[PDB]
């Protein structure tokens, strides 16, 4: 039991360093012209479906399990 | 392994001993009281409870859990509350598309949201009704989605 | 004359819908309590 | 004073069918705007004199089968004997029907100014029903005075309980 | 024409039926045509549906359910019988051609200067005259007759029909 | 002079205003082209000094809404007398109160719901009272149901006589300034008329109702062999044969032979040993004090004729030689703005709940109050957490004097300012006081807490280690216990139980035993005096930094609900005189949330329980304090994880709907931090990218939808950590005490 919270937390600390070096990349490492319509430059420009998206369906099971957990505990 | 729940020995269980712990609150008064009488009331609501759950699936925990394959056996478990609120939702947010692009164009579309044009409002609270066939032909008219709108930096 | 368009803002009929359909729910909850099935 | 009176004169009414005057001692009329008021008035004498005319009728013996009377009021004889039978209830609904339905939008014209506020028209009457003038306000004051008799009288008409505990015509029947 | 000056409302005189009455302003609001044919609508479907009460008697009783005059759980009767779907197939595939535009009041086809769609109209002794207001009558008095049958198959449960002999309650 | 005049016909009364929402600013009647419109009218809903700077036209507003408040309370209280009336068990709790707890509250019957009508007793069920209403009835002496009905008809009569004097005072009658700055006046009547009248009216209602009524109960007559207060009236004789001083009428009130009224009025203190409250006779005599002592303070006040004071001449003759000016100002500071009125009002309002709090736990002063101890400590809690969000509200609103109301002119070298020439040497003087009380106040619970857990158990801070005795406090206890012999001559028992005697038992539950204050006691009073001056710290510094800092040289010219300046200087995020106000309502819940956890934790060790044969004694806890407290590990564990036990086993119970109100308050507890961490520099473009999600199904809303702005996005996260926080506190305390007491 302690080694599996030690590398979950790690695990999640790790993703949240991906993520947080892809807006390392995308700020002060991207040049959209050698990314002339390219796949991050496609990426960049569907961003809003991608969040809305996120956005989505993390507002369906926010609902979903606090809606269950709500209801079953009531 | 989900038991069929009407012969499930631990849902049982708890038909016995719900039905007895409410009913000792039962004996704390006369045969006449108004409280003696919303027990009987409540135990009426205990037994057409654990009656009406009859054709559910209570595993080992003696608890009725569900099924959500669409099986076509446990489609009231699930699927058919699932039509049905999507029918309602389906209502609700055509409603509130329609009158959107109703206020959209109107004279002043600020003060069309603060109060609500209780005629042309429940006109599109009625007339979203068939959303289906009525959303999906203002779909092939290429007229529910749009193009070109708002976006940042790329 | 001008109180109809007070009752047609939006906290007010806000109130006077989501306490309609809650009377729905719970209307609907006291005639057919307990219902999982359907 | 314009009023018949110690002295207010005239604060602000003295036109409508007080024909004696207009009486009016307390601020209500002062701040109240007195249309409100007026429909107050003359809806309650209304129902005052069903009221009076109730209490006599139900005291002159008229029942299909129900519970004798030994008083008209006091409720788990008389009025909650009819609540329980379930049975005052739509004659309640009824005046639901008239008052939130017919009566309600009424009181509006009743707040606009283009009602004068009695007037549910309601002449069922050949020769005598003058809806002009002379025999319309004089009968309005006759309305409004035996309405407002019927006002004390119900009054007198139920609080005769603590040394009485008995009828009105019995009340008679002593002293 | 109600008497005490409350006939200003959205409402127009020579619609059919009309005799003056809206004390809740219900006319405001609610497309004073539109509502004109829910009245229309109500009053044929109601009118139908109270002429069934009176075609409880023995004509017409076609081997399917031998079960007459329940009007209650005769509704459990054939829903659990099936076929009621079929007959909400019946009126849906009637009702597409009927109106064609067929939306409450989103796009309500005011074409034809009346709430009657096509002159569904074989015997066509009368044209859009002042028998609407007769049809207008005969179909309130077979709304709220049709109220009075099934509340009087709800508290009573006895007879729609031998309430009117000499059975009171 | 003194007089009033009144402008009639001052706003007509349509509801044309109403089809307008933001009429009232000129700043906010454009419409809303954003969602932040929608908060900003309620913002600016009640900023009176906002709307105009006309004080005629503001106080005529304000004054007109306090009888929408009063209103408010009279809906309020004749709610109380009704549910008293039709759904209590009140008649039935008047026979046997030791047994009945009480519930007014019936939950109707829907799903599940019904469980939460507890079988209190009385033969009819419902959720059981804390609040404490039928300790009040029984002390004023209601009866039956049928007053209860009666006093809740009269709440909706006055109810309407506030409704209608509300819009009476701001539409067709509605006064000038000149009555409003006629303050004399207004003090000469709340002193003698409101509360001189209130407490002389209040001593005939206890005199000619409750001293027979509860002479009677105290007696123990059954609820129908009492007659009305109507009966005690007609004759003195129902009386004279209760309190023999009533057949000798008024003669010797006239003739001032007060010795004769010893039946009717004493001097005795202590507890009524048979039902647990204070003797009415105390009660009553106590609010005639009040009356006389009140009526003579009213008149001290010149109005129209020339006897009495104005304040004028009371403040221009403290000219002191370290103040210079002396109070030159304040009366024309106190009379023209009025948030400073409602920052001196609201600290002396809740520093008066406090005060209520705290004689209300140790002298008990309803019949049967201390017997039920839900009752007893939700009214020590209640009044507690008022009596500090009022405090939190005078540091509020003398910021906003500070902020808008502050003129140099009129305000020069008096003493006001004069503190602010020195207000680094207030504030720094505040942080030393802090650091030094929390080295001193949590240092010593690390300490023990560390000592504990080293094992060296003989390091710590108990009575058996190295003891901090408070010495004072002990010692002016024990003058309390040497008062009624020596120097309260006529008394004959202490102030409270809680100071001398030993304890009073009421149906074998311990109303009062004398509090023992010895090393662990001390530490958490050093608890409370560090959490008190750490929201002076905040209360101050939002005050004295409220108008021009040396950091932000121009926040009158930003304003109050200002977020911050920017950026510059390194960041000067929530700097405002409001965002210190922010602060301060988390550490009013720090502070005020180990206070009642200091009273609900001793007064489960040290007072409260059952008695038992030969008078040998039970405590809930069972003296596991001294012991407990001294640690965080005792606290956490002794406290929070031991009294949660009845909140979480609550289930399938009718204290199951506090084990929902104690869940639910922490989602609403943790559902600030995300209102307190994040900004809207996040959720704008969150909400901003969602908006394209709506504009491709043309979804679009018209009115824009921004997110929230800073001051509100921080204001919500003081408003959900505080409505969570309390409420947590609030399920768990009464579903702790519900559960025994
Ligand atoms: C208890 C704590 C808590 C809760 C519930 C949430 C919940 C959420 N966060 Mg979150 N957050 C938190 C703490 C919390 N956060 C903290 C501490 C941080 C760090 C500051 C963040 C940072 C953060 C970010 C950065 C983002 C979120 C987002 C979200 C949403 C995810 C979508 C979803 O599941 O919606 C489901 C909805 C819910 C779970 C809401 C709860 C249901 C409510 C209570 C019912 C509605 C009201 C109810 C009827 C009561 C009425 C009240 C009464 C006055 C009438 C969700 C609302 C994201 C978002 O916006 O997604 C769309 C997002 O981008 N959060
Ligand atoms: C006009 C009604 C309307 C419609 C058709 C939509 C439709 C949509 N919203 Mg939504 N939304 C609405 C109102 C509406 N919204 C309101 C009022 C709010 C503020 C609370 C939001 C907040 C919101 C968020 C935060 C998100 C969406 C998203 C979405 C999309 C995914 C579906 C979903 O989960 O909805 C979400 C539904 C809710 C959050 C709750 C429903 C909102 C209210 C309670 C019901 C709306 C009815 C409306 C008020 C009726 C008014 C008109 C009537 C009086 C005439 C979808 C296009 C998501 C997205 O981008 O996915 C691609 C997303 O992340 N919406
Ligand atoms: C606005 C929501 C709403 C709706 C749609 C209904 C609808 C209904 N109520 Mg109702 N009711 C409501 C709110 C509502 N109620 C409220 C707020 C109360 C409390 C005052 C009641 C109290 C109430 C009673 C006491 C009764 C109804 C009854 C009924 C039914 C009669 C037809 C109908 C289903 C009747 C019924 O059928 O219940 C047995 C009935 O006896 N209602
Ligand atoms: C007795 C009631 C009554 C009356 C007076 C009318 C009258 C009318 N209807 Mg009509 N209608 C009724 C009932 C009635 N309807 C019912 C119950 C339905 C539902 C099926 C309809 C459905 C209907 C439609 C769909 C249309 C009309 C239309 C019309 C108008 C012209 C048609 C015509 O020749 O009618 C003359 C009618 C009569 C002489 C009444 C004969 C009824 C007999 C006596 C019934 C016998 C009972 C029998 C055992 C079964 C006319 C004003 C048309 C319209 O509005 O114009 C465009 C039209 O399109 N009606
Ligand atoms: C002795 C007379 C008297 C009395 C009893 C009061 C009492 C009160 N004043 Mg008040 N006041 C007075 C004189 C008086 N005032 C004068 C002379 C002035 C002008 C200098 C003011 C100026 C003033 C302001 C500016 C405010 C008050 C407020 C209040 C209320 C505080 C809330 C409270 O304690 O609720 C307890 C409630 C009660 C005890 C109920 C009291 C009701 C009884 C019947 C006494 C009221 C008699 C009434 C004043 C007579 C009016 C005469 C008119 C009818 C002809 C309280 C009702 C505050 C308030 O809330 O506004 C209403 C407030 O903001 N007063
Ligand atoms: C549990 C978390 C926590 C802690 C410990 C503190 C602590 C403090 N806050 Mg605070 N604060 C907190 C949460 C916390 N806050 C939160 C959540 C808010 C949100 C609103 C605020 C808002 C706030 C404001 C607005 C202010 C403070 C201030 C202060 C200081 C008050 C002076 C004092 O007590 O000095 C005594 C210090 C302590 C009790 C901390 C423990 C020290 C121990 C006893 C001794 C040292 C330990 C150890 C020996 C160190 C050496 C070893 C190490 C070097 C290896 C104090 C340091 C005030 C300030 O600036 O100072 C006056 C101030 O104005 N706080
Ligand atoms: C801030 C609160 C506080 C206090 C009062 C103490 C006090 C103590 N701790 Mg301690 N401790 C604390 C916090 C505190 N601790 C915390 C927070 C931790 C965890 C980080 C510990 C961890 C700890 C350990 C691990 C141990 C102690 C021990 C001790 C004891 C001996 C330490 C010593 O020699 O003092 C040193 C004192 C000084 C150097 C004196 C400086 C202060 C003087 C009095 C200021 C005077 C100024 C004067 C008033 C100016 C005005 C007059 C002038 C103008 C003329 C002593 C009782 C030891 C023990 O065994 O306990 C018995 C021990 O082993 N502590
Ligand atoms: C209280 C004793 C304070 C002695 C100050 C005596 C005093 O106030 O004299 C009053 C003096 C003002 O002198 P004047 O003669 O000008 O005063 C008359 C004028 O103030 C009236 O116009 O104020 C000071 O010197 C301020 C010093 C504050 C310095 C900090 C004092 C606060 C620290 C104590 C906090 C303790 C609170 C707990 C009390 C136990
Ligand atoms: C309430 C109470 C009463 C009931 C009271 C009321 C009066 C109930 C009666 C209501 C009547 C008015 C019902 C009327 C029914 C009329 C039928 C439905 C008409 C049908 C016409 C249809 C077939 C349409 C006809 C088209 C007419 C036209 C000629 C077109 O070209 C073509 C064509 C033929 C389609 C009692 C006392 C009587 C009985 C109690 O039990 C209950
Ligand atoms: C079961 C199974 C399977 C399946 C599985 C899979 C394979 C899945 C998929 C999935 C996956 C496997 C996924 C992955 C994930 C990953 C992640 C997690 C990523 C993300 C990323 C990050 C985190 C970051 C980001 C970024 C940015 C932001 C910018 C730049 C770019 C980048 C990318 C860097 C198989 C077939 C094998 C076989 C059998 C079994
Ligand atoms: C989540 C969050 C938001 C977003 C909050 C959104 C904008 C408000 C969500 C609730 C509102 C009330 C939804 C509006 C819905 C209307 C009530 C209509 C719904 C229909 C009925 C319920 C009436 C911020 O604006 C913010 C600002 C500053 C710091 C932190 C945050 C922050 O954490």
């Amino acid at each position: 039991s302690a080694l599996y919270t030690h590398h979950q937390y790690i695990a999640g600390l790790l993703i949240v360093g991906a993520f947080a070096h892809g807006a390392i990349f995308f700020i002060r490492d991207y040049d959209p012209e050698q990314n002339q319509d390219n796949v991050l430059a496609r990426m960049l420009a569907h961003k809003e479906a991608v969040i809305s998206h996120l956005s989505w369906v993390s507002l369906f099971l926010g609902f979903h399990t606090l809606g269950l957990y709500v209801h079953n505990d009531v | 392994v989900l038991t069929p729940c009407q012969q499930s020995e631990a849902f049982h269980k708890r038909e016995i001993n719900e039905v007895r712990t409410l009913e000792n609150r039962q004996a704390n008064y006369e045969a006449n009281s108004p409280s003696y009488l919303a027990l009987q009331s409540q135990i009426d609501q205990v037994h057409k409870r654990f009656d009406k759950y009859g054709t559910l699936l209570c595993g080992q925990d003696g608890l009725p859990h569900l099924i959500t394959d669409g099986d076509w056996r446990h489609a009231r478990e699930f699927t058919i509350p699932a039509l049905l609120f999507l029918y309602i939702t389906g209502w609700i947010g055509w409603v509130g598309r329609s009158y959107l692009k109703y206020t959209k164009e109107t004279k002043n579309p600020t003060e069309q949201e603060i109060i609500l044009d209780v005629p042309m409002a429940l006109k599109y609270m009625l007339s979203g009704f068939l959303w289906p066939l009525s959303a999906w032909q203002e779909y092939r008219s290429g007229q529910l989605l749009a193009k070109e709108d708002e976006i940042t930096v790329s | 004359m001008n109180l109809k368009k007070y009752l047609s803002t939006a906290p007010v009929v806000a109130t006077l819908w989501l306490f309609l359909t809650a009377g729905i729910l719970i209307e609907l909850n006291r005639f057919f309590p307990d219902s999982l099935f359907y | 004073p314009s009023m018949p009176f110690l002295k207010r004169p005239s604060k602000l009414d003295g036109s409508l069918p007080g024909g004696e005057g207009c009486f009016d001692p307390l601020g209500f009329t002062e701040v109240f705007s007195l249309e409100w008021l007026r429909e107050a008035e003359i809806k309650h004498c209304r129902v005052a004199m069903l009221a009076v005319l109730g209490v006599i009728a139900q005291e002159f013996g008229t029942f299909d089968f129900y519970n004798a009377k030994s008083k008209l009021q006091l409720s788990p004889d008389l009025h909650n004997q009819f609540v329980q039978n379930g049975a005052l209830q739509q004659i309640l609904l009824f005046v639901c029907a008239w008052e939130f339905i017919v009566g309600l939008p009424a009181l509006i014209e009743s707040v606009n100014g283009n009602r004068e506020p009695g007037y549910f028209g309601f002449d069922p009457l050949k020769l005598g029903g003058t809806v002009g003038s002379a025999q319309w306000k004089r009968m309005q004051a006759g309305e409004l005075r035996n309405g407002r008799l019927a006002m004390i009288a119900f009054g007198g008409f139920f609080h005769q309980q603590l040394l009485t505990k008995q009828g009105i015509i019995e009340q008679l029947a002593h002293f | 024409a109600l008497p005490f000056l409350s006939k200003p409302p959205n409402l127009s005189p020579d619609m059919p039926g009309y005799r003056g009455f809206d004390p809740l302003r219900f006319s405001d609001a609610f497309d004073v045509n539109w509502l004109q044919e829910g009245e229309i609508k109500n009053g044929r479907v109601a009118m139908l549906a109270c002429l069934h009460f009176f075609v409880t008697e023995f004509y017409q009783f076609p081997f399917f359910a031998g079960a007459p005059k329940l009007a209650g759980p005769a509704h459990d009767y054939f829903v659990k019988s099936g076929a009621m779907i079929q007959i909400l197939a019946f009126i849906g595939f009637l009702e597409f051609l009927l109106h064609r535009g067929k939306v409450l009041y989103s796009d309500m086809e005011w074409k034809g200067r009346k709430p009657g769609e096509l002159g569904f109209n074989p015997l066509n002794l009368p044209n859009d005259k002042a028998m609407r207001d007769r049809e207008v009558n005969n179909g309130r008095l077979a709304m709220l007759g049709f109220a009075g049958i099934i509340h009087g198959e709800f508290l009573n449960g006895k007879m729609p029909f031998e309430q009117i002999t000499n059975f009171q309650p | 002079q003194v007089k009033v005049v009144v402008d009639r016909d001052v706003v007509p009364t349509s509801f044309e205003k109403w089809a307008k929402p933001g009429h009232f600013s000129r700043s906010l009647a454009k419409g809303p082209k954003t969602t932040t419109w929608i908060w900003n009218l309620h913002a600016d809903a009640h900023d009176f000094d906002s709307h105009t700077s006309s004080l005629e036209e503001v106080s005529r507003k304000i004054f007109s809404a306090h009888f929408g408040q009063l209103a408010i309370i009279f809906i309020w209280l004749s709610g109380m007398y009704f549910h008293g009336a039709r759904f209590s068990n009140y008649v039935a709790w008047l026979s046997n109160p030791t047994g009945i707890k009480p519930s007014a509250q019936v939950v109707w019957p829907i799903v599940g719901q019904q469980i939460l009508n507890a079988d209190v007793g009385g033969g009819m069920q419902g959720i059981q009272i804390t609040s404490g209403l039928f300790q009040l009835w029984r002390a004023s002496g209601i009866v039956n149901e049928l007053q209860l009905y009666v006093t809740a008809l009269g709440g909706l009569g006055m109810a309407g006589l506030m409704i209608f004097a509300g819009w009476f005072h701001y539409h067709k009658a509605a006064p000038k300034l000149e009555w409003f700055q006629n303050v004399e006046s207004m003090l000469n009547h709340h002193l003698a008329g409101l509360l001189g009248l209130g407490s002389l009216s209040w001593a005939g209602h206890q005199i000619h109702v409750s001293l027979p009524i509860n002479k009677l109960l105290d007696a123990g007559v059954a609820p129908s062999s009492i007659p009305l207060p109507h009966e005690f009236i007609l004759n003195r004789n129902l009386m004279a044969e209760l309190y023999p001083s009533f057949q000798q009428g008024l003669v010797p009130f006239f003739t001032l032979n007060w010795k004769q009224y010893s039946d009717i009025l004493t001097f005795k203190g202590g507890l009524s040993p048979v039902t647990g409250g204070l003797w009415l006779t105390d009660v009553a005599h106590h609010h005639l004090a009040i009356a006389v002592l009140f009526l003579v303070a009213g008149h001290m006040y010149r109005t129209n004729w020339g006897i009495g004071h104005s304040i004028k001449q009371i403040l221009e003759a403290h000219k002191g030689p370290l103040t210079g000016e002396g109070h030159k100002g304040l009366y024309e500071i106190l009379t023209t703005s009025w948030h400073a009125n409602l920052a001196i009002n609201l600290a002396m309002l809740g520093s008066l709940s406090i005060i209520v709090a705290h004689h209300m736990y140790a002298m008990p002063p309803y019949p049967y109050l201390a017997t039920d101890y839900p009752t007893q400590l939700s009214l020590f809690t209640h009044h507690m957490w008022i009596g500090g969000f009022c405090i939190v509200g005078a540091g509020a609103h003398a910021a906003i004097y500070m902020v808008r109301d502050y003129s140099p002119t009129v305000n020069f070298n008096n003493v006001l300012d004069r503190m602010i020439r020195h207000r680094d040497a207030i504030i720094s003087h505040l942080n030393w006081v802090c650091i030094f009380l929390g080295m001193h106040s949590f240092g010593l619970y690390i300490h023990n807490d560390t000592m504990r857990a080293l094992g060296r158990a003989q390091d710590m801070f108990s009575d058996t280690a190295i003891q901090l005795q408070p010495v004072f406090a002990q010692w002016i206890q024990q003058i309390h216990t040497l008062a009624p012999g020596n120097t309260a001559v006529n008394a004959l028992a202490t102030a409270s139980y809680a100071f001398g005697a030993d304890t009073v038992t009421v149906g074998s539950k311990i109303a009062m035993m004398p509090i023992k204050l010895g090393t662990a006691d001390f530490m958490v009073h050093h608890i409370h005096a560090f959490t008190i001056h750490v929201t002076t710290l905040i209360l101050l510094k939002g005050v004295l930094y409220a108008r021009n800092s040396r950091l932000i040289p121009d926040k009158a010219n930003l304003g109050f609900r200002f977020p911050c300046d920017g950026p510059g200087r390194g960041g000067t995020c929530q700097v405002s005189a409001w965002d210190h106000v922010f602060l301060g309502l988390f550490w009013m819940y720090n502070a005020l949330s180990i206070v009642i956890f200091h009273f609900s934790w001793k007064m489960q060790s040290d007072v409260w329980g059952t008695v038992t044969s030969n008078g040998a004694i039970s405590h809930i806890t069972g003296g596991n304090f001294a012991q407990s407290a001294i640690t965080i590990n005792g606290w956490l564990r002794d406290f929070l994880w031991a009294q949660a036990s009845q909140v979480i086993q609550s289930y399938g119970s009718s204290l199951s709907a506090y084990g929902l109100m104690f869940l639910g308050a922490h989602f609403v507890w943790a559902f600030s931090l995300m209102f307190l961490f994040s900004g809207r520099g996040y959720w704008q473009e969150l909400i901003e990218s969602i908006v394209w999600a709506h504009n491709k199904l043309k979804v679009a809303p018209a009115i824009a939808p921004r997110a929230l702005s800073i001051t509100q996005g921080r204001a919500v996260g003081v408003a959900h950590y505080l409505l969570g926080g309390i409420a947590t506190t609030w399920a768990f305390f009464l579903a702790r005490i519900i559960a025994v007491g």
